[PDB]
């Protein structure tokens, strides 16, 4: 992650986040549903995070450090690549939202109005086939990935070695190769807690809570897809 | 330090994101309390041993049968938790989540929670509950439910006053380390 959108989400909430002069402008209501649409992008840029650990510090690692089949690797961490693609978009979205919510002269106080949309259009169509896809491939390649990564721990120590070197930062406590993998298979889960809260919180304008209703219940659909979809492989 | 993980099942609005935000950040959540917890890494030093605690959460797999065992592979200890402002939250611990939690994982030390303890005392949770012919769960309710399902023991904690949560993942750490 980028040092710009690390500290746009320093804060524990949106209210922490803004000037507390700007903060003092708004009703309770339009505050408790900021906190609730900011820890939505406040978690999506930790989603990327997690799954640029996973591509450009293990699977890239691993090809340069170590010389293993590259079929393990491609096992070890299954459509990393096109799991980043989907949510670096879908961050990109989010991210000029806020931007353009901003207040001019300012580059942290913003008002979010219309989030619902963006919503829709993420998990519908297109985007939520290619979601719904890959989202079930992962899942069912999920438990073989960390089969195979307990088996190259306990065989080669060079793999050990590396595995010790590279999470050896504070900052990748919670991030080893296990925790990876499951942080991404719980993404998807997240999503309609989240939406459920805000569309609570959105009962301002008839539009607003009628896109939030529509992209809960495609959350939702897209989940019961990608759950009706796995079918676990061994190893 | 040696990596144990903990995982904690339980119904919808049981408090298990609460009481692992709790944990996780020391005090209850001034201004804002998450939705939505990640995982966090705990160091944890109980009776001399130094243990670091993965975190795991099953809220939001509920209804997903088949994503949710995901959260299962490699755990050292399961927290079984139920609410004690919600008896019909207690009916699907030996009905629901006790079998899946032997199937996936047998043999792991299981800690039945009563979460919401607080709440015993409350006018407007003995009112609403009064109202369904009910009361908030007994003790000897929970404790008699642990010895039913065979767990390693009954807690009892308070994400809102912070009392007992502390003692829940210090326990939880002993069964844990138990092989
Ligand atoms: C964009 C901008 O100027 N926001 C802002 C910050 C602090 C205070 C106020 C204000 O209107 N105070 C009366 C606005």
């Amino acid at each position: 992650s980028m040092e710009m959108d690390e500290k746009d989400f320093a804060a524990d909430s949106w209210s922490l986040a803004v000037d507390s002069s700007f903060l003092q402008q708004h009703k309770k209501e339009v505050m408790k549903q900021q906190d609730v649409i900011y820890e939505l992008i406040q978690t999506e840029l930790h989603h990327v995070r997690t799954l640029k650990i996973m591509t450009r510090l293990f699977r890239t690692g691993m090809l340069e450090e170590l010389h293993l089949e590259p079929g393990v690797v491609q096992g070890l961490f299954p459509c990393v690549d096109e799991l980043s693609d989907i949510h670096t978009r879908f961050l990109s979205q989010l991210l000029e939202r806020r931007r353009q919510a901003l207040c001019p002269g300012s580059t942290r106080n913003f008002v979010i109005h219309r989030l619902g949309d963006l919503l829709i259009s993420q998990f519908s169509g297109p985007s939520a086939e290619q979601m719904c896809k890959t989202y079930s491939e992962f899942c069912s390649r999920h438990s073989k990935a960390l089969k195979l990564y307990k088996e190259l721990y306990a065989r080669d120590k060079r793999f050990q070695q590396f595995i010790r070197k590279v999470t050896r930062p504070a900052v990748l406590k919670r991030h080893g190769v296990q925790e990876c993998i499951l942080l991404v298979t719980q993404r998807i889960t997240k999503y309609p807690l989240l939406i459920s809260r805000i569309l609570q919180h959105s009962h301002g304008i008839e539009e607003e809570r009628q896109d939030l209703t529509t992209a809960l219940g495609l959350v939702k659909e897209l989940l019961s897809n990608v759950d009706e979809g796995i079918y676990q492989l061994e190893k | 330090a040696i990596r144990k993980k903990l995982v904690i099942v339980g119904d919808g609005a049981c408090g298990k994101t609460c009481l692992l935000i709790v944990f996780s950040k020391d005090q209850f959540p001034e201004v804002y309390v998450p939705t939505v917890f990640e995982n966090y890494v705990a160091d944890i030093e109980v009776d001399g041993k130094q243990v670091e605690l993965a975190l795991w959460d099953t809220a939001g797999q509920e209804d997903y049968d088949r994503l949710r065992p995901l959260s299962y592979p490699d755990t050292d200890v399961i927290l079984m938790c139920f609410s004690i402002d919600s008896p019909d939250s207690l009916e699907n611990i030996p009905e629901k989540w006790t079998p899946e939690v032997k199937h996936f994982c047998p043999n792991v030390p299981i800690i039945l929670v009563g979460n919401k303890k607080d709440l015993r005392n409350d006018e407007h949770t003995r009112r609403e509950l009064a109202k369904m012919k009910q009361e908030p769960v007994k003790p000897e309710e929970g404790r008699d439910m642990a010895n039913r399902i065979g767990a390693f023991g009954y807690m009892e904690c308070s994400a809102k006053t912070k009392d007992g949560v502390r003692e829940v993942f210090e326990m939880a750490t002993r069964a844990a380390l138990q092989a």
